[PDB]
RNA sequence: UUGUACUUAGGGUCUUUACCUAGGUAGGCUAUCACGGGUAACGGGCGGUUACCGUCGGACUGCCGGAGAAGGCGCCUGAGAGAUAGCGACUAUAUCCACGGGUAGCAGCAGGCGCGAAACUUUCCCACUCGAGACUUUCGGAGGAGGUAAUGACCAGUUCCAUUGGUUACGUGGAUAGGGGUACGGUUUUCCACCGUACCGACUAGCAGAGGGCAGUCUGGUGCCAGCAGCUGCG
RNA sequence: ACUUGGUUGAUCCUGCCAAGGAAGCACACUUAGGUCAUAGAUUAAGCCAUGCAAGUGUUAGUAACUGCGAAUAGCUCAUUAAUACGCUCAGAAUCUAUUUGGCGGGGAUAGCAGCAGCAACUCUGGUGCUAAUACA
């Protein structure tokens, strides 16, 4: 009891990685198809 | 009043499942993994409608008004051919067919779209129409009497304006 | 172009009542401007012409909305509403005040 | 065969059905009402006042201190113990502060290691764990 | 079960009847569940879940029928009331008083206090639907319209089409929107927002997880401690 | 018209516990746009400031009187376990404004005019007249 919430101050708060933005909606789903679908597929 | 269009499916993760729903997607160029399932519903009601007829005899009252009245409006959806109107082929027909009658594919088979995802893009930039009647919405489903007349709305496509 | 539609003569204001169905393309009429061919139509004068809700559809040139016909000056005084009327060219006080002539004699 | 199946014999069945109702227990629990003398009172949220803080500990094998409020409730004022989740938490919680509690989801009973304590704390002065946790709302 | 059950006569009622008062019999209901107790019980059309059979819920249910106006109780007026934005008294809350005395019933529409996990505007309007009346005119918080809310249902965008180099998605090449802005025409009783028409144009994704049930044996910190975890389990 | 994890060294069982699908209240995180619907029932049928909700004038009864309305609509579910509700019948045991069709056959007050009384109210006293499809 004394010792609480310990492990999340003492961790090495890291710096995300800022990224460019993901292209939404019909993209998404396109670009999933033609990635796993097209090729190499089985 | 109300109704739910669309329903979930029973199991979430199963792989087969999601295998098969990708490629209806990819092929018709859709949105969601929902608007399949509108359409598997919207299969449910033609074909529970469909088998309760099938049990019914075979010279009843309502099996003749139905049985000529659903054929009817499939006819008009252009999935029964003439060769196959029977009934008994209403119980038949898949999502592959009932997808390949909506707007959007409609535009592709045209080519004026060019693409699947071009023609919803026409589609939702009021590009499109049908006989003069203008239509953003990218599910329109066609008679067939009305899929000749498919044609550009008249904006960028016909104006010309930037 | 001026399509009318559904058409039949009223007579016991007397009427000729009916609904407009223009069609126009590039998608530019005008209510005044739908007088005037109306009233060639019926030979009619545009004060004679009543035309009221009119409604374009979702998108494409197209417009379709009421409107009737009657012969003198003497149906749409007596016979019309006044929402028309003050529109065309021709608040709670009595809650309040009104129940007043009950609270004092 | 073990059980009537003539044709006059419908007074036996459904008054027979009645009676092994009573065997299954979800019936049980839903009729006796049996549900009313509960910190809870049948409402999946409450709130009221904490009293302090206490460190309770789990079974076995599992060894940990768990640490879960005690608080008053506003309705009945009974008093009861209540699990905070995530780390630190605790200390973002504060003295003699109001609390939103609910189930710990359950439906009834005692759930993962912890005994005894059947009750999470959702919200905390009107804003929620999760936001506090994450650093995305503040308290005074 | 003691007007409790039949009978004969009366009173009373709009009429019939223990509805009530008389005389005469001693009957009625019950293991096909009487009687008593409980209900987190208004009943019904129906709603949710489903392969069929069922099962749970039904304040509301966009309707139907019943009951109640703070709690009983009584009564006038009328075709119709045991009316409650009618009257009468008592009781319980509340409030005024010049200390004599009184005044008021939001389970109508807004709004506040309290209650709690839990539920909106003290706006505009008689034009639509209809209703009252001496009535085509008056009036209607019935009704209609805006305003606030991820509560619920349907619809739907966050781009597209080309081809240079790295293994077909990871400086170019151009296109096309609506979100939004400004007019005017429709629209409605009036705004808003919608539906058009023309001119301005190179900010739009999270939430939940990655042992198994049901996508990493990555790198870093922690060391049955913090913590996760519906269940099995992890440290 | 569907299964899977959990008693064992392993097995096949009984067996539940979890997972899994739907809705309906509530909490949470996040959010371009459109139409449409609903929203103090659950607990306190607990309590209420203020504003407003039932009034009613025609060419044709004479501010009032007179006539009709206010018993409907709206709200809520506390009573009620069948007397209510539903669904079949029944009135030869009944009542019914309004509509509709038959059959019929002079004097006394209200506003108005005036004198007063209360801390107060949409209470009134008293005198001086006059109305009728009101009253006789």
């Amino acid at each position: 009891l004394a010792q609480a919430g310990k492990v999340r101050s003492n961790t090495p708060k890291v710096a995300k990685m800022d990224k460019p933005k993901e292209v939404r909606g019909r993209a998404r789903l396109r670009k999933i198809y033609n990635q796993r679908f097209l090729a190499v597929n089985p | 009043n109300f109704s739910r269009t669309f329903k979930k499916p029973m199991r979430p993760y199963e792989k087969e499942r999601m295998h098969k729903e990708l490629q209806v997607v990819g092929e018709y160029g859709l949105k969601n993994k929902r608007e399949i399932w509108r359409v598997s519903y919207t299969l449910s009601k033609i074909r529970h409608a469909a088998r309760e007829l099938l049990t019914l005899p075979e010279n009843d009252s309502k099996r003749i008004f139905e049985g000529a009245a659903l054929l009817r409006r499939l006819t008009k959806l252009g999935v029964l051919d003439e060769s196959k109107q029977k009934l008994d082929y209403v119980l038949s027909l898949t999502v592959n067919d009932l997808m390949d009658r909506r707007l959007q594919t409609q535009v592709h088979k045209r080519a004026l779209a060019n693409s699947v995802h071009h023609a919803r893009t026409l589609v939702s930039h009021r590009h499109i129409s049908v006989e003069n009647q203008l239509v953003n919405q990218p599910a329109f489903l066609v008679w067939k009497e009305s899929e000749k007349n498919i044609k550009y709305a008249d904006t960028s496509v016909m104006t010309t304006e930037k | 172009s001026v399509h009318i539609r559904k058409y039949i003569v009223n007579k016991l204001l007397d009427r000729k009542q009916f609904v407009i169905d223009m069609q126009h393309l590039g998608a530019k009429p005008t209510r005044d401007e739908i007088k005037d061919e109306v009233a060639s139509r019926l030979k009619a004068n545009k004060d004679l012409v009543v035309i009221f809700g009119l409604e374009t559809k979702f998108g494409g040139g197209h417009t379709t909305g009421f409107g009737f016909v009657y012969d003198s000056l003497d149906a749409l005084k007596k016979t019309e509403p006044k929402h028309r009327l003050i529109k065309a060219g021709l608040r709670r006080m009595r809650k309040n005040a009104r129940r007043q002539k009950v609270k004092v004699w | 065969k073990s059980k009537a199946c003539g044709r006059l014999a419908a007074r036996k069945l459904r008054l027979a059905h009645k009676s092994n109702l009573w065997a299954s227990n979800a019936y049980r629990r839903s009729l006796g009402t049996s549900i009313y003398k509960t910190p809870l009172e049948g409402t999946s949220m409450a709130s009221g006042i904490v009293v302090g803080k206490v460190a309770v500990e789990a079974k076995q094998p599992n060894s940990a201190i768990r640490k879960a409020v005690r608080v008053q409730l506003k309705k009945n004022s009974k008093v009861v113990t209540a699990f905070v989740p995530r780390d630190g938490s605790l200390r973002l919680i504060d003295d003699n502060d109001r609390v939103l509690i609910a189930g710990m989801g359950r439906s009834g009973r005692s759930v993962g290691d912890l005994p005894g304590c059947r009750f999470k704390v959702i919200k905390v002065a009107g804003f929620s764990l999760l936001a506090l946790w994450l650093g995305k709302k503040e308290k005074p």
